[PDB]
């Protein structure tokens, strides 16, 4: 009855003085607007039906319209940011905040995954819908003995939805929001369903990127154990979220970046430095940069779990931008490390790797990969072994790269090798 | 990712 | 020795 209906027909129904016709034409449009090849969005704003769907949202005598209303605004707000905005220029946010009380489960969640929609828009939706008071009935929602007795869907909707008001920078969200969700959320990272941790993964590593203060919110619930853990999963889609909220947390205080090491973090590097998706990798490397950037006891611990040989590896092989962040670690290493520790990494066979990628056309990386040698002969200098060092730089092959550097395009280059010759070679 | 259309129940 | 966000 309600099959590929025309834009025509769907709004003769709709502004007919007849509810029945009404719902007919609604469901009409929803599923105009639930099909995969094009949905006709901007014809149905263009057709001015917005503030009647907003209005049907409203009628708690027919539950039916309320859903196929719902479900159609859902669908307009999944679109672009402009469609999105219609959604709630007509009104919807308090309307689908009164529906989250509806006493009808699937309308209440067809509100919640709504509000997801519209506060995924970025920043100043998220703050509007923040303001019209969704956060408290949507945790009511949750405020249960044992999540396990909410259907699967539900809670899934649940939890995106409270990701997206977790989401977006410049600004982030209230401090007081964030406050309120965050209980929920540390709830929700226990549960046993892969997409209620992705998504409370994803919360997470949201609110962990920032200011130090953003990061300790989080840290201070306690829950960098539960992310090592699931930073251990079999599943991608939650390692993924896992090792990004990891990754955010490390680049705070050395005294955040412990509780990670605490945890047992570092055990886990091994796989994921060796992990066959190559953004799972760079992001493990970064981490891995962000810890060798801390304290020399710091850097101890990553010695001790063996990692410097797994930094080796990467540093010999890997995508590019996983090169690059490994570079990154090891300047920081160099950089912050006792003696001993440096000499280690050259033990570990460092030097050969990292002059194969003085080979690269990356002013970045040529700078940051100088920067480590200038470390390592410092190390050598207060060893009177910069001759060995030199010998085994001549000896791969470094030798002739940094001479031809001498002569590059960028000047913090060019003066870095012509240091290095002069004062060692 | 940031949104999600509802494909059918 | 400066961490680095991303």
């Amino acid at each position: 009855g309600t099959v590929n209906w025309s834009v025509e027909d769907i709004v003769k129904g709709i502004n007919s003085n007849n509810l029945e016709s009404q719902l007919q034409a609604t469901q009409a449009a929803r599923k105009l607007l639930s099909r995969e090849k094009q949905p006709p969005i901007d014809n149905i704003i263009r057709a001015g039906l917005i503030p009647k769907f907003v209005s049907f949202l409203g009628k708690t005598d027919c539950s039916p319209i309320q859903f196929e209303s719902a479900w159609a605004l859902t669908n307009i707000a999944s679109g672009t940011s402009e469609q999105t905005k219609a959604v709630v220029d007509g009104g919807a946010i308090p309307a689908f905040i009164s529906l989250l009380a509806s006493p009808h489960a699937h309308i209440s969640e067809q509100a919640v995954w709504a509000l997801g929609n519209i506060a995924g828009d970025g920043s100043a939706f998220r703050d509007l819908v923040i303001k019209h008071g969704a956060i408290d009935p949507l945790l009511a929602l949750l405020a249960v003995p044992d999540l396990s007795t909410l259907a699967c869907g539900y809670l899934r909707n649940l939890t995106w939805t409270l990701s997206n008001l977790c989401r977006n920078k410049n600004p982030a969200p209230p401090l007081d929001a964030v406050e309120q969700i965050l209980p929920t959320l540390v709830r929700l990272l226990h549960h046993n369903d892969p997409e209620v941790l992705a998504d409370s993964c994803w919360a997470i590593s949201y609110l962990t990127d920032g200011p130090n203060e953003r990061i300790e919110m989080v840290v201070k619930k306690g829950v960098v154990p539960q992310l090592v853990k699931l930073l251990g999963a079999t599943e991608l889609p939650i390692v993924t979220p896992a090792l990004r909220a990891i990754g955010n947390i490390v680049t705070g205080t050395d005294e955040q970046t412990q509780k990670v090491i605490d945890a047992g973090a570092l055990a886990v590097f091994p796989s994921l430095l060796t992990n066959p998706k190559t953004n799972i990798q760079k992001e493990a490397t970064w981490t891995m940069s962000n810890i060798t950037a801390g304290r020399q006891d710091q850097i101890q611990q990553v010695v001790n779990h063996g990692l410097v040989p797994f930094l080796v590896g990467v540093l010999s092989k890997a995508d590019f931008k996983t090169q690059k962040e490994a570079a990154w670690a090891i300047t920081n290493y160099t950089s912050g490390g006792t003696v001993e520790q440096i000499v280690y990494l050259v033990h570990c066979g460092i030097i050969e790797p990292l002059m194969n990628l003085l080979s690269a056309k990356d002013t970045k990386i040529i700078q940051v990969i100088l920067d480590a040698i200038s470390n390592i002969f410092q190390a050598a200098e207060k060893l009177g072994e910069t001759e060995k060092l030199s010998i085994m730089i001549e000896e791969c092959g470094g030798l002739d790269k940094i001479e031809a550097l001498q002569r590059h395009e960028n000047e913090s280059v060019y003066k870095a090798s012509l240091n290095l010759i002069e004062k060692y070679f | 990712p940031e949104k999600k259309p509802k494909i059918d129940e």
